[PDB]
DNA sequence: GGAAGATCGAAAAAAGCACACGCTGACCCGCGTGGTGG
DNA sequence: CCACCACGCGGGCGGTAGCGTGCTTTTTTCGATCTTCC
RNA sequence: UCUAUAUGUCAGCGUGU
């Protein structure tokens, strides 16, 4: 009832609570509109690092 | 932990699969297939 | 006023706009848009009034 | 002109989807790899489609609409990013054709 | 004379919709794919 | 050597498209304009 | 209290409000 497990994801995945719950935490931190955030997160447009 | 998402018997030999169990199974399957695709040297579009 | 507001000025443009409104994310094709408009209200199987 | 598109196919009906797509006269492609294993006591070189549940199609959207392909029996759904369906460049198909793992 | 901010109505998205108790049914993957052992 | 019995992973379903359709309040954003300036 | 008898939502309701 207490021991938990863990799954090693081969690729990083953003937490949906910090991304979709308005105001978006990632968008607020990066000061970018949510539209491009969901575009890059769901593989729609490249972003420069 | 499994006890928080148990598989209660249904008196007919079947098990009532919880929603969390199904979601975890789907996530595990997707992770396994993504690992297989990555290990297969697949192109960019498919892995994306 | 409605005639002034809308940007469409031909039957083909109106059909393309209707198809885009009905099925977003699909390539606008003239024959596909015509078929969709015909089936929306002028098809016996798709549209039926008792 | 004809373009290349990627489709997710349902598990098990990839073959019937391929026959249905060939029935509509469009170009199809899926990587092929043969592997040797023991079945029923005999060794056989059985073919297996690489990247399972994935199909590439060369077809012209004007002559045949995308929704018609999306509604074809045995095909799960078009692979798409955003509203518009994804476009596979010809170089990817070039590599895939010469891909011999 | 173009830009910036700004603002204002309009469009889109999220959350909530009282409590307690008693009863009935319907499960709680389907299906192409092995696979087996007659 | 072949017909009944497992079976094991994607899953929107089913199809060669379309399915929906009687609330209110709050919050966020967006297009169109505006309006005020340097 | 592990000593028995150790599934849940949905839909239809009904009762007290």
């Amino acid at each position: 009832r207490e021991r938990m497990g863990h799954i090693e994801l081969a690729s990083p995945t953003a937490h949906i609570w910090f991304l979709k719950s308005l105001p978006s935490r990632i968008g607020l931190l990066l000061d970018m509109p949510l539209r491009d955030i969901e575009r890059v997160l769901y593989f729609e447009s490249y972003v420069v690092i | 932990p499994p006890d928080l998402r148990p598989l209660v018997p249904l008196d007919g030999g079947r098990f009532a699969t919880s929603d969390l169990n199904d979601l975890y199974r789907r996530v595990i399957n997707r992770n396994n297939r993504l690992k297989r695709l990555l290990d297969l040297a697949a192109p960019d579009i498919i892995v994306r | 006023e409605t005639l002034r507001v809308d940007p469409t000025n031909d039957r083909l443009s109106a059909l393309v706009e209707i198809y885009r409104m009905m099925r977003p994310g699909e390539p606008p094709t003239r024959e596909a848009a015509e078929s969709l408009f015909e089936n929306l209200f002028f098809s016996e199987d798709r549209y039926d009034l008792s | 002109m004809q373009s290349w598109y990627l489709l997710y196919c349902k598990r098990g009906q990839l073959q019937r989807a391929q026959e249905h797509l060939e029935r509509q006269a469009v170009n199809c492609l899926a990587p092929m790899i043969t592997l040797e294993k023991i079945v029923r006591g005999k060794r056989t070189a059985v073919s297996e489609p690489l990247f399972p549940n994935y199909l590439f199609v060369e077809f012209d959207p004007e002559v045949i609409h995308t929704t018609t392909i999306n509604a074809t029996r045995g095909v799960s759904h078009f692979v798409r990013f955003g509203a518009s369906p994804a476009i596979v460049p010809s170089a990817v198909i070039h590599q895939l054709s010469v891909y011999k793992p």
